[PDB]
């Protein structure tokens, strides 16, 4: 079973 | 109903500042039930969107094809 996990890196 | 995966490639489609916006509304959005991560040292999201309610989940659709 798939599953599109979506990371977001922001500016630090 | 919105297509879960339709919508995680949508959102990668987004620039930088709009992409911020999805992290926004989800951070205000959120409960601890819609699985969010966010490592706040690390200032990244991890968004499970298969977690979120689907009135959410039309708003970030409709946010992304508003945004591309």
């Amino acid at each position: 079973e798939p599953k599109l996990l979506l990371k977001i890196n922001l500016k630090k | 109903s919105v297509d879960l995966e339709k919508l995680a490639f949508g959102l990668t489609k987004l620039n930088e500042d709009d992409l911020v916006g999805v992290v926004q509304m989800v951070t205000d959005n959120k409960t601890p039930e819609m699985n969010v991560t966010n490592n706040v040292e690390e200032g990244e999201f991890i968004i499970d969107l298969y977690s979120l309610p689907e009135g959410l989940l039309k708003s970030l659709w409709d946010y992304v094809k508003k945004n591309t």
